[PDB]
Parts: C-alpha cells; structure tokens; sequence
RNA sequence: AGUCUC
RNA sequence: AGUCUC
C-alpha cells in the first residue's frame, strides 16, 4: 500500500519537447506608432524580459529547467498595404555595457533579421543564445545580460490611418543549438561578418545617384569623433590585408510602389559620376518584384586582382584610395506616384574562400557609413 | 593562420599626475583592466590616462566570451632629467583577477631599473562556459584580469605604456553592445 | 522569406503527455491540527480548486486543453511515529447539492482512500472524474461540481508535539480514463458497492466486545430521523433479495501500539454474546503487523444458504431478524501501554457472483451504522 | 547549501580545511555529477519528508513552485539512516566558481545551490528537531577550468 | 590536466623589523618553512610576518604526504627613498632541508640589486614512502625545505614576498589535522 | 472491478 | 555558414 517516493520520476532533467503550441513560452506586443521615423528604437530590453511575458504552455518549463537545448524561435507578425512600407530590425546580442549604441550597424552582427512588413507579413528567426556551446537557460540569459533590440531602420513611406502593433510569439525550437565561435588568427570558411554597409537612398528622378561603398571595411563604422564597433568586424580588423568572395544581402526598405533599377559593380574610387561606360565592368542589375524585398549579390574574388588594405586612413580621398569599392547607381530612373525616395540597405553577409595577410597595428578612426 | 612578427597593439598609456604632491604621500596607484578595457586611478592628482582604439583594444571590449592566451608588455619610460645616481623610485606590479581586496594575487613583480624598463608576460583566459569567460559576469561569478601598479615616487617613474599581443589560440564568441569609442584629437 | 502561419502547429488537440515532473498540475497543503478529533472535515471543496493551486509544469495545459484522457493521480504525504495514529480519508464524488453530508459513509462510494499515516507514509490514488466516459477537463470539473472531501475518520491516538500538515501533489496520469457505469436492473460482476459498514471500537481489556453488522444493507445508513445515502447502495436497494461472495476491507485506524486479535464470522442476530462456541462456525482471525493497516476478508457465498432481504424494518429485533450478520469480536484481549481503544473500520468493497431476486417497494428508514 | 565549495569551511575569523577540499580549491571553475550521502542523525521517532533540488540563491522561501524544478523526495524508514542522492550534471548549464567572496549575498551569488526543505511537516510525539547531515561524497565526470589565485576566507557551513 | 598561465599563489610576506637597531648588529635573519608553512624570525626587532591563506598555502599545510615539483619565486621590494648611489645592502638566500645548523645547504644565492630583485627556482619533494615525504616526520627521519635569508642592512632591503607555483606532477596523499587558519582584517 | 503494491 | 523558404 505505501508508495515509494524515490521511484517517482520527479527529477527529470530532460530538455522541453513537443509541438509548437506546447513549446510556446511567451508573447510580446511591440508598439509601432504611425509617425515612427527610423533610427527609432521600438523596444530595447533584456531578452529574458521578452521571454517572460505571458503564461503559455512551456512558460514554467522555461523557468524550471536548468538546460535547454532547443534554439529560441520567434515568429513576428504584422501586415501593411503595398502602398506603404517600413523596415524593422530585430537584433540579438550576447551582452551589453552602459548606454550602448542602437545603430543598425552596431546591433546586426550576431543574430539579426531585417524585414519590410509590406513584403513579408510573418517572419521567423531561430538562434542560439549561447554561441560557445549547445544549451542555454533563463538564469544564464538574465545574469549574462543577453540583449534584444527591436528598432525601425527606415520610417513609414506613407503613414497608416492608425497606430500599428507587431506581435512576437516566442517558442523553444525543436532544432538543437549549435556553437559559433571565432578563432581570431584562424578564420573559418565562410567567415561570418554581418557588416552593415549602409543605407542607400535614391530620390525620385532621372538622376544616376552614384553610391560608393569602400571595401576597406576594417576599423568599425565612423561616428561623430568616435567609432562604432561589433565583434566580427573587430576580428577582421586584426588582419592587415584581405580578399575573398564577397556576399551582399540587399533589402528593399521602402514601399513596393517606389520602383527603381539599381546597378551594382566593383570599381575604384577615382571614377567620375558621369563615367559613361561604368557598365562595361562586370555588373548586376537589380529590380524588386512588388512583394520581393531581399536579393543576394555575390561578388567573386576574380573581380579583385589583389588583396587590399583592411583599413585605410579615414581622411584618404577618392583619388588616393587604392582599395576597391562596391558601386551602386540608378540604371534608369527612380519613379513613383507617391512621394518618397527609393531606399535599400546593404549588408556584407559572409566572405568565402577568404585569404588574409599580416597583422594590423591599427589606424585611428574610420569613415562614416551610409 | 594569420601571423606577423613583432606586431603588438597599443592598449593604454598612463601618465602619472603632474601635480602629485610628495608631501601628502610618496606613492600613487592605478590599475588597468586588461579584458574590460578600463583604467582606474588615484585621487592623488590629475592623471593623464588613455586607452588606444587599436585593433586588439577594440576586439576585447566588444568580444562577449573570450578564451586563450594574450601576451602583455609593459614599458615604463621615466624622467630622463634625474641623474642615474639620484634614482630613488620603484614600481610594484600585480596581476589579480579582480579589483577586490579579498582576491589574492596571481602574480607579482617589482621593477626599479633607472629611467626605463619593460616587462613581458602572458596571461590566459579560462572560463566556465566552455572554457570561455565573460568579463566580470555575475553568471558563474566570473572575473577578469587586472594589472595594478603602485608607483613609488611618481616623479621619476612617470609613464607607462601597455601593449598586447594576440596568440594563435585566442578565440572569442558573441558580441557585447558598447557605446561609441571616442576618437581623440 | 515569408512564414506561412497556417502550416504552424498551433492547433494541437492532443492530451498532456510526459514524466511525472512534466505532468504535475498542482499541490495542496492540508492542515492537520494536533487536536483533531475524527468526524472533523480537514477540507471540503470543489476538485477544480484543489487542482488549481500552484503553477507547476502542466498547470497551464490543465487550463488550456479541452480534453484530457489521463486519470487524475494524487500523491499524499505525511509520516507520524508508531506510538500514535490517525485515520484520514480522501474522497471524490461527481457532484454535490446543498449542505451535503460529510460522513465517511456518504462520501466513500465513488473513489475514496482511507489511510493511517503511522503505517502508510505516502499514499497514491488515481481516478477518472468522468465515470460515463474516458476524458475530462477543467471546465467540466468546475461546471459540474465535482467534489473532494478530506476528512479525519478517527482522531489522534496520541497527540503530536506540534501541528501537522499533509501535502498532496496532483498529476495528470499516463493511465487512460475508463468508464464505470451501473445498469440498475442488470448489475455487472463484480458489483462495486463500497459501502461503509461501520467503525468498530474495542476498548482495552479482556472483554469480548461482540459486534454485529447486519447484511441487510439496503436503504442507506441511519441517521437521527433521517437516512444517509450514496449511489451504489441506492442501486442495491432496488432489488428485493440478494446473495454473493462478499469482500470486506478492514482498516486499522488506531496506533500500531494498540494490539488486538479480532475474530470474524457469519451468524444470526439471536446468539448471546457469551455463546462459547462462536468459533465452531467458519471464522477468520485477524492480527495487524506494526506497519500493516489493511486486511481483506472474503466471505464465500457458501456461508449463506439462501438470498436474504435487501432491507428489513429498522425496528426489527436481534431475535426476529432472519437475515445473516457479519460478527466481529475479540479473540484474546485488546492490550496496550498507551491509552486508547483499538479501532477498525470495515468497508464492503465488492460483491462477486451476486444473484438478486425481485424489485423492492421499499421500507421506510434504516438502522444506524457503527 | 552553496556549491561554491572551495576555500574550506568558515569559522570565527578563521577557516577550517582538509586535504581533498584543499585540492579542489586549486581550480578556478568546476562541474560534475555530484553525489551526496544524507544521514538521519536523530531518533527514528521524528518523521519528516525532505525535498532536495538545485536552484539559485535568489529565490524566496515561499516560492510556490520550487517543486517544478527536478527534485527528489526523501523519507527514512524506522531503521534506515542513510540515503544517497545523485545530482546529474545536466542540472548545471555551466561550470561555476570554485570559490566566491564570502560576503556575497544570496541575490548576487551566480553559482548554484543545493536546496533542502520540508515537503509536508516535521512531526513526532517526543520533543526534538529532525536533523540530517549532508556529505558530498564524490564528483564524477568532473571537469575543471583554470587555476585559482584564491579568495580570502569562506562562508560558515550548517 | 588543469593549467593556466601566470597564476602563482601568494605564500608569505615578511617585513623587516622597523625598529631594527643598526648599532647592535648590521644584519638580521628570518626563515620560511616552504612545506610546513611557518616563518621564523630574529629577536632583532619587531618583525611583521604573514602567511597568506591562498590555495597552495592551505594545501601544503594540510597534505600529509607530498611528492613532486613546486616553483618558488621570491620578490624583494626595498626602500625607494635610498638613492641608488647610496645602496649598501645585500641578502644571502639559502635552501636547506632543515633548520639544524648541521645540515649543509642544497643551494645558495646572494642578491644585491638596488631597490628590488626577484629570484625564481624549482624545488622538488622526494620521500621514502613511495617517493612521498611527510613534513619533518620522525618516521624515516624525514625532512622539509626551508628558505633562509640573512638580510644585511634591513633598512634598505625591507620587504620579501614568497610565491609558489604548483606543477603538473605534484601529488599528495592523506590529510593532516590542523587547527583553524586565522583570517586577517 | 478499479486503485495500490511489487 | 547560420537563419528562412520550399
């Protein structure tokens, strides 16, 4: 008749498991005012605080399990009509110190997603909060300072009738965590850089609007008498010269109603904007479909004869810069029936088959991004 | 495997207070937080400290989880006006993983060569994560590596430069959000 | 890039599943004062209210799942030394109306467990809250009035130093629910009766203390100008005559320190207490080990020549009663070194190979139990 | 009971110390399957169900769902006096400090603790507290990182 | 195999007597018992000695049987007020397995650098048990390792810090019951 | 029967 | 690479 308490399975150390409904841990509702402008921080908080809103099916498991092996998965949701647009970014970083920067450049190197609700009305992202290993836990998230920033990279192209709200559902994923570490003097292939190259704006009209993005990407991003910096960009700055197959991810951060054909190519800083045969160089023409917002450009390393400086003195002129540039210009014209510039964001995602030479003593400061 | 001979990176430069008043006390103290990137000083006068925004200095401040070896070199450049025969100064160096007075020292040195001297030694980062350590995190009550100095007669042993060299096995993971690093001049 | 919300597994209708730790839904702490007396109600409430204390791993599943197929399992816990004792009962009933009775007789017919913490320090019980089917739900429990009574059947044999507390852990079991229905004019075999026969007390000394329990168990239990009644006893009362293999469950409700050998046998009401050869009838001798508290007696139907009345006129005398009785008397003596009577509780559990004749018009009232 | 067991046991302005604990104090961080041996040091007449689990220092005593963490319930038979608990290393996400500054508060302690509490009640018919002794017997599949410079002093044991 | 670069443990700090009277005698002496954990001093004045309760210091005092190598580092931090040209002090260091005057020296050094100097050397424990040795046990007339100093002009060569580093092969067995170690401040 | 125990 | 989509 007596139950043997010891035989009871009360000390089950297993990780959470089940359907998405069963693994839902929290839900956050981020406010998006109709007058939001871009650069605006929608919400910047400890990740532990986002994962702790609401008592869903796996909420007490999240709080009472010492090791979780599944990744954290979030499903963001919000739709807006095609005659408007806005670019939101949801970024994850291991820690934070002081009044850290919230610039898209500083925040997007670890695990970050940038989307345009006019094109993507439901967005999913999964990540490992502990890059050194294959498991995490809520205590670890709290005492470690794991951070989450949801910012608006580009404001509304046309303001909505009323205020908007983005809803984020948080889940423990079925996919296991996998580490991502950087051996400084021994980069892997591909080298995950995730460096923001700038926000390019092409105003409506027949103008060429030549854009020049330097590939001497070491030393961080320039700021007013300061430099912004993220970890992967910091490691690339340790090397003196580099080369590789560069992969860029181009995003349409403006309404589907503003059309424009952009032309990308590699060339040197000293060419005049009106160089007639820019398009005699190997180039690629980009046009976005109504609902398409992301395009991936890949520049083979045969567009580069030699490795170039990782860092160049910030005051160096377009005429004296001996390192290649990624050019972007309007092929035809930027046209629309509603007001607004055509705006795209460029992010250097990974460098494949990279090759680096020497160690860098360092140069003080760095040029401002777009 | 990227590598190049004789290329270290500047990390900090601490200049002893010009208005140090011998009469109040004879020594002064400052401490450099090697992994967090900060410099701490006395209320003994107006210190002139500086953390260079070199590649290694920027990397350490922004790398969330660290692991592996780093090489440290300290160079003391003193007061050339003092005749060698009048040299009466020495500096005690300490390596501790914390600024708390309750932590014992990992290592200790005392240098007194006239006019100038240098000190080179390696440090290694070992943490609880997966051998990775997060700067002073409350998590497993993690820590850092502090290099503290007690300068006796700050008017002779006046300047200190700290350089760091990264090793083939240094490995990091994750990013720490930091405010913009201020560029001088 | 766009996630398809429809494909997400957010509408999983499956029943809760997992380890005991994962299926824990609530925890109740019942107070047991050192001066408790027996007949005392420790806690009488809606089951839904017991299952809703505390936010454990399956607590929000309990509240957000429309059909649960596992039984409800409870693990009660509390230990007391051998030189004391108390008998607790935890009873479950489908519903309640008004200021219902809390007598051990009224409450123990559905799913009820009676234990003595001096013997059993951890007790488990599993049950189906919905006898008509194989699933239940929290809403069903609330709107249906499913009830739970935790009473003290017998007070402390020796009072503890301080107040006591019984802790009950509630879980969703892995065992599936199974129905238990009664077809009135077509009993199953065995017929589950669960009728309390009385609480027998044998005071210390050399006295025989003959106890007579009538087997004409129809019509409920007597009360002051009233009758108590439970469902299974109510169905047996529909029949006129009956017979069967009777199975009794005898519990030691007093401290292990009060020893006594009880003798059980079947005989008629008219025998004098001092009948010397009571033990010439087929009988069974019961003695409990220190830590033993339950014994099961089974009286074969060959101890009965014929079926007997299901109900007899309450005022009928021992001399005029023509139906058999279950006798219980002291074989040797009731002895102890501490004060207190030796007390046992008898419960007619099931009737096997029963055989009933005719329908019963009914007799008004009924005799009082022990 | 803090699991940052390095540095000996605290005493009045002193530390007590034994050899094996002294060697574990040489390392900076550690983890492992911990094995505890629990002894009933009081009379068989004082009954009590104790509940053991791993959690952090900052939880309030009245946290209702302490038992939502993986735990183990201990009850002793009359004549039983020893029980062995084994905490798998999957109850630990990461290695923790071997030694923590003694004055560290429950709120600021980032290392795990071995909790023990009454599941039901401590009852008896004779006077006396229910008393158990806990001894960390062996550490299996241990894993340690770094060398420890040392921290002065240590917290008092129970 | 646990290991980390540049992490020694503090073992002792001996400060020369402040009231040393040059007129009585010119030098003073103290000795550190490396394996037993004690410090011995002169009656030459009021010495300020201290044995830190660091991990290695606690281990050695409590490990009954020892075997293997240990690394020793001595750092002398002197009187910074003396001009380098007036330095007139030297200290003789001796390694003996016993304090008895009948035991010859295992090694000997003499350091006289102005203001400060350091000395690093390894010592190894070899015993009769199974290569294991018990501190000064009467058993096979076992012994220890003592580091003795003869400080000439205690007012210049004023302070001594002794740090110890444990090696990969250091191995111990058994426990020595010791009274509580006193925590300072 | 069930529940429980094993 | 990862994430995502399919």
């Amino acid at each position: 008749m007596e139950t043997n308490l010891f035989k009871l399975s009360l000390d089950d150390v297993e990780t959470p498991k089940g359907s998405m409904l069963d693994l839902k841990i929290s839900q956050s509702k981020i406010a998006l005012p109709k007058n939001t402008v871009g650069g605006t921080i929608l919400r910047s908080d400890l990740l532990a605080n986002f994962l702790t809103e609401g008592n869903f099916r796996a909420s007490v498991d999240l709080q009472r399990t010492h090791r979780i092996k599944g990744m954290i998965k979030m499903v963001a949701t919000v739709g807006i009509p095609e005659n408007t647009g806005i670019a939101l970014a949801c970024a994850m970083n291991s820690s934070i110190r002081g009044r850290a920067s919230s610039d898209i450049y500083t925040i997007c190197s670890q695990d970050c997603e940038l989307w345009n609700p006019a094109c993507t009305k439901a967005m999913t992202m999964s990540f490992n909060p502990n890059p050194c290993s294959d498991a995490w836990s809520l205590e670890f998230l709290k005492r470690t300072g794991f951070h989450c920033d949801i910012i608006c990279v580009t404001g509304w192209t046309a303001t909505p009738m009323q205020d908007v709200q983005v809803t984020i559902d948080w889940f423990i994923s079925s996919q296991e965590c996998v580490p991502r570490t950087y051996c400084v003097l021994n980069p892997q292939n591909p080298f995950v850089l995730n460096r923001w190259m700038g926000k390019l704006t092409f105003p409506q009209g027949t103008s060429r609007s030549v854009k020049r993005m330097p590939l001497s990407i070491g030393g961080g991003a320039g700021a007013k008498s300061a430099i912004l910096m993220n970890m992967p960009n910091a490691v690339l700055s340790m090397w003196r010269y580099f080369v590789g197959d560069l992969v860029f991810e181009v995003s349409k951060m403006t309404s589907p109603y503003i059309k424009c054909t952009v032309s990308f190519f590699i060339a040197f800083g000293n060419l005049a904007d009106d160089t007639i045969n820019f398009e005699a160089f190997p180039h690629k023409l980009v046009q976005f479909g109504e609902i398409q917002e992301k395009v991936v450009l890949k520049f083979s390393q045969e567009e580069f004869l030699t490795a170039w400086s990782t860092q160049v003195r910030p005051a160096t002129t377009l005429l004296a810069d001996g390192c290649p540039y990624l050019y972007a210009m309007v092929h035809d014209s930027s046209v629309s029936t509603i007001p607004g510039d055509f705006v795209i964001g460029v992010k250097l995602t990974i460098i494949e088959n990279m090759c680096a030479y020497g160690l860098n003593p360092g140069i003080s400061g760095s040029r401002l991004l777009g | 495997s990227i590598s190049q001979q004789t290329v270290w990176n500047q990390m900090a430069t601490v200049r002893t207070p010009l208005n140090f008043d011998s009469s109040k006390q004879s020594f002064c103290q400052f401490s450099v937080d090697l992994l967090g990137g900060g410099i701490s000083v006395d209320k003994t006068g107006d210190w002139i400290t500086l953390v260079q925004n070199s590649p290694i200095s920027n990397l350490l401040r922004v790398a969330a989880w660290k692991k592996g070896c780093l090489m440290v070199k300290v160079v003391m450049s003193g007061n050339a006006a003092v005749k060698r025969s009048d040299w009466a100064s020495l500096v005690q160096v300490f390596l501790t993983n914390s600024n708390s007075t309750e932590h014992f020292d990992a290592c200790r040195w005392t240098k007194s060569e006239p006019h100038s001297w240098e000190l080179i030694f390696p440090i290694e980062v070992c943490g609880p994560n997966n051998g990775f350590e997060m700067w002073s995190s409350e998590w497993a009550n993690q820590t850092s590596w502090h290099l503290s100095f007690l300068v006796d007669n700050p008017k002779q042993s006046t300047t200190f430069d700290v350089l760091l060299g990264i090793s083939q096995n240094f490995e990091i993971a994750g990013n720490t959000l930091m405010p913009a690093f201020s560029v001088p001049q």
